[PDB]
């Protein structure tokens, strides 16, 4: 396992393009009947910041939880007592790219629960691993995940 | 070497409804690691754009962000009155983050006249020994205005100070103070204390006046 | 409904320390990092390092490691920056910074500490009345021989904010500080209405209600 470098994306193509994550499907609001299409994940072993006191970072869509719950195995057995955690999940506040695949539940911004910075490349590696379709070190601080949408 | 970033133009005059252009230039490519925040005056800097192109949350729609690397282009596409500020880009691609010196947006607009008025010394002031005789011209445009000290009639010179206001976010207009300090001795000398104010505004200069006792 | 208060403004001899503060609310104290950025004419603005308070580690830019210590009391949601062995090149506003987790940039900003590097004494000012006179009238305070900056002037403790102009001070032949605060009001509230001007200079504890009438 080779750590990702700094801004690398993998696979090696545009988040929305086929190969990748696939088109945005359009923004989920609270509102919504899309807004039952994601289900909240209540893993006891992924740390969410929660900072919106909302749960909002839990909601994200099948397939999303799916390889997060992959990723979550992988990171403990990479780093004892270190786990998975998640800053952002499905986002209402607008705190993303104008068409985020997170406005629709498709994405997760991470780190490891120690915010050890110098986990991250390999936590993105771990996260292509786990099987999401578009994985981007795309700060200093985060690793953003996306997954194809259920159809 | 720490990054430097280079921001041009250090000063832009600008009319509501036009462009504005800023560009930020990094001694060494820092990717997409680039913000640019909004400075108005007596306040702290407000993030506008992160990531070189991302508009934070609540952002309106005539400020945008491109590039990558070192070249960085910051656009206000229709300028309103309450964007005057100092802008300023900040790369973090590299440690430490390093800031450009910035750009000051000022509004360029119609002209206005100053209302002009005068003020003579508090009796609180004058038992403390000296004096001092406050002229105020109001909400005008441009700056560029002539304040001239006459104590009866005589043109006062290197016993004044100005003060110019920052200009004002709705209506883009200045307010300036011109304060003529005196003794207590030499203002119980003289009668008539007047303030002259000449400006693009006014087809002949306005005074104001009082007489001392 | 995040905020950050800083602490007021500081006169301080070259040579000797001061201690700044930096207090975070309506969010979770430890869940963001907090920087410290000095704004100075001579060189804009400049970061001075980062406190993670989850982890209580620090990061310094290598131009302030001999200058600057971070330190954060989490019970109080309060982060300390000590400058030491101080001169006029630190004389600046200091602010205190959060990032939101995204890299290091800044989404909320303290309002800022006025750290004033000198051998001069403080000194309060003297405020004087500028008394009025259909229409409109203009009226008053002149804030007169202060040391060192900043002052505030707020009208009616707050309740008069349309029409006043503080103006920007003038330091004075004598190295002191002088401004004037206006406000234009209805000719017609002259009889009715009282005009008070709250003036504060915190480095030298001089706070003046001043009532201008005419
Ligand atoms: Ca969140
Ligand atoms: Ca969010
Ligand atoms: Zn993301």
């Amino acid at each position: 396992l080779t750590p990702l470098a700094y801004k690398q994306f993998i696979p090696n193509v545009a988040e929305k393009t086929l190969g990748a994550s696939g088109r945005y499907e359009g923004k989920i609001s609270r509102n919504s009947e899309r807004f039952k299409e994601l289900t909240p994940n209540y893993n006891p072993d992924i740390i969410f910041k929660d900072e919106e006191n909302t749960g909002a970072d839990r909601l994200m869509t099948q397939r999303c939880k799916d390889k997060l719950n992959a990723l979550a195995i992988s990171v403990m057995n990479q780093w004892p007592g270190v786990k998975l955690r998640v800053t952002e999940g499905w986002d209402e506040d607008g705190h993303h790219s104008e068409e985020s695949l997170h406005y629709e539940g498709r994405a997760v911004d991470i780190t490891t629960s120690d915010r050890d910075r110098s986990k991250y490349g390999m936590l993105a590696r771990l996260a292509v691993e786990a099987g999401f379709d578009w994985v981007y070190y795309e700060s200093k601080a985060h690793i953003h995940c996306s997954v194809k949408a259920e159809n | 070497g720490d990054i430097v970033m280079t921001q041009t133009p250090k000063f832009l005059l600008v009319s509501a409804g036009d462009k504005v252009t800023i560009t930020c230039k990094a001694s060494q490519s820092v990717s997409n690691d680039l913000t640019w925040y909004q400075q108005k005056p007596g306040q702290s800097p407000k993030l506008l754009i992160y990531y070189a192109s991302n508009r934070y949350a609540g952002v309106p729609d005539r400020f945008t962000g491109s590039g990558y690397g070192t070249d960085f282009t910051f656009t206000i596409s229709t300028v309103q009155a309450e964007d005057l500020a100092v802008y300023f880009c900040q790369q973090d691609y590299g440690s430490p983050p390093t800031f450009g010196g910035g750009t000051k947006v000022e509004i360029k607009r119609t002209v206005a006249a100053p209302s002009v008025f005068i003020f003579p010394p508090s009796d609180e002031q004058l038992k403390s020994g000296t004096a001092s005789v406050v002229c105020l011209l109001n909400n005008f445009y441009p700056r560029e205005a002539k304040v001239q000290w006459k104590v009866d009639n005589a043109l006062q010179s290197g016993n004044s100070q100005e003060s110019v206001t920052e200009q004002d976010s709705k209506d883009s207009t200045y307010s300036l103070s011109s304060t003529l300090t005196l003794s207590k001795a030499d203002y119980e000398k003289h009668k008539v204390y007047a303030c002259e104010v000449t400006h693009q505004g006014l087809s002949s200069p306005v005074t104001k006046s009082f007489n001392r006792g | 409904q995040v905020q950050l208060q800083q602490s007021g403004p500081e006169l301080v001899r070259p040579g000797v320390s001061v201690k700044i503060s930096c207090k975070g609310s309506g969010y979770t104290f430890i869940d963001e990092a907090l920087h410290w950025v000095k704004q100075s004419h001579a060189e804009s603005l400049e970061w001075i390092g980062v406190i993670r308070p989850y982890s209580g580690e620090t990061n310094y830019n290598q131009k302030f490691k001999d200058k600057a210590t971070m330190t954060v009391d989490i019970s109080s949601s309060t982060a300390y920056l000590e400058l030491a062995r101080l001169t006029s090149e630190d004389s600046a506003i200091y602010y205190c910074a959060r990032d939101w987790e995204r890299g290091d940039f800044f989404d909320y900003w303290g309002q800022g500490t006025l750290v004033t590097v000198s051998s001069a004494s403080t000194k309060g000012p003297s405020v004087f009345p500028l008394a009025p006179s259909g229409g409109t009238a203009a009226l008053g305070c002149l804030v007169k021989d202060y040391f060192p900056e900043p002052v505030t002037v707020s009208w009616n403790s707050g309740a008069l904010t349309s029409g006043v102009h503080t103006f920007p001070a003038v330091l004075q032949s004598s190295g002191l500080y002088s401004l004037s605060s206006v406000v234009t009001v209805p000719s017609s509230s002259l009889g009715t209405q009282t005009y008070i001007c709250n003036v504060n200079h915190k480095p030298s504890n001089t706070k003046v209600d001043k009532k201008v009438e005419p």
